[PDB]
């Protein structure tokens, strides 16, 4: 059931780390 | 994307470079 | 010294929870 | 924006919510 | 309460603010 | 095995933060 | 500015996991 | 309580162990 | 050792105590 | 698939707490 | 005052991510 | 060494990669 909700949230974390300064943006749709 | 190609497998810091801005 | 780089990632956690199935962008710059 | 307006003082989730997409 | 209806299943913001003092 | 001690702490971040300046209780029993 | 919005979401962390099993409460109020 | 007595010092896992059920 | 005897299962803070340094 | 990378990032949160002003190694290998 | 056991714990998320499917030591000391 | 070299000032992953095992 529940796994997208925790599966998006553990790459935001590592999302922006990886850019460092810089931002990026985040849109889960098809 | 990232909700996909990474939430369903791990990834490598080089791909998830490419979705920087 | 340090403020910027955790000051931006406490409020990443409180902002994709704001919005909830839809996404957002983040962009630090002027 | 949010990296001032927010990053210098706390904000509510009505604020918060019109950076939303 | 939370430990199952939003433990086996996400909900909503506005069920969560339900929990709220 | 492991899943509830891990999904009852997703749900705390999302549960102080919907309320706000409030506060709330969290009690895992029946 | 910015402090207890932040200086009291550390805390939640390390609160639940103390008791363990256990549960807890929060209300942040004189 | 602990929004002040932990919140300007660290504590001890016996103080927090206080505040359990 | 608490890559599988705790990954694939919660475990006490007394076992978690025996890591300690 | 996932599961082992996440499961090494909720323990090291449980693992320098319990220590407490001690610290710690992490090294996954056989 | 409170400052170091939140300092070094933003450190440990960006330091296991850093190396990968490596590990890593985490020792406060002089 | 990272108590205090990156615990008083952001750090690179370049430096960051240098404490890796
Ligand atoms: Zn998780
Ligand atoms: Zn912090």
């Amino acid at each position: 059931f529940v796994n997208q909700h925790l599966c998006g949230s553990h790459l935001v974390e590592a999302l922006y780390l990886v850019c460092g300064e810089r931002g990026f943006f985040y849109t889960p749709k098809t | 994307g990232i909700v996909e190609q990474c939430c369903t497998s791990i990834c490598s810091l080089y791909q998830l470079e490419n979705y920087c801005n």
